[PDB]
Parts: C-alpha cells; sequence; structure tokens
C-alpha cells in the first residue's frame, strides 16, 4: 500500500457502511465416561483380581 | 543313564480359526441363552451373552 505522509493534511471519512462479523468459539467438548474392569479387563474374574 | 535310548516324540499344535481336528475329552453341555454365562467353544473360554 502506499501512504503518503503530510505535515498539513488530513484525510476524513465522508460515508459509513455497517458490517457485520462471524466469531465461533468452542464453548464445550464430549462428557466421556470409562470404566475399570470393562476396558482393562471386560468380564473376567480372574483379571479383576 | 545318559548312553541309552530315549524316545522321543514332539507335538506341534495349531491354534488357528479354522475347524478343531484334535479336542480333548470334555463332555459338551446344553446352549443356554441371554444369560451372563461362562462358555467353552472348542478352546475359546469366555464370559458373555
Amino acid at each position: 500500500s502506499s501512504i503518503a505522509y503530510s505535515n498539513n493534511t488530513i484525510a476524513i471519512p465522508t460515508n459509513f457502511s455497517i458490517s457485520i462479523t462471524t466469531e465461533v468459539m468452542p464453548v464445550s467438548m464430549a462428557k466421556t465416561s470409562v470404566d475399570c474392569n470393562m476396558y482393562i479387563c471386560g468380564d473376567s474374574t480372574e483379571c479383576a483380581n | 543313564v545318559g548312553h541309552q535310548p530315549y524316545r522321543v516324540v514332539v507335538l506341534s499344535f495349531e491354534l488357528l480359526n479354522a475347524p478343531a481336528t484334535v479336542c480333548g475329552p470334555k463332555l459338551s453341555t446344553d446352549l443356554i441363552k441371554n444369560q451372563c454365562v461362562n462358555f467353552n467353544f472348542n478352546g475359546l473360554t469366555g464370559t458373555g451373552v
């Protein structure tokens, strides 16, 4: 971009526009739960012991 | 005893997902369904329904 610096000049807007922007924010994650034996062992009595 | 004949027989087994050929001297039991019951299917021992 070309920007010209001046000691006695100012640029002022003469019109305006309305801009609507989106911002997506994660707020939560899936709640998970696990079981000791059913995962590590399953249904084995000896493995549970 | 070191210098004496010693008849040797080596048995090699294959436990594959194929029809069983050699089985132990166990007795089959009736089928029980819809119950958490220990089972032994051709050597596959497990707990399930």
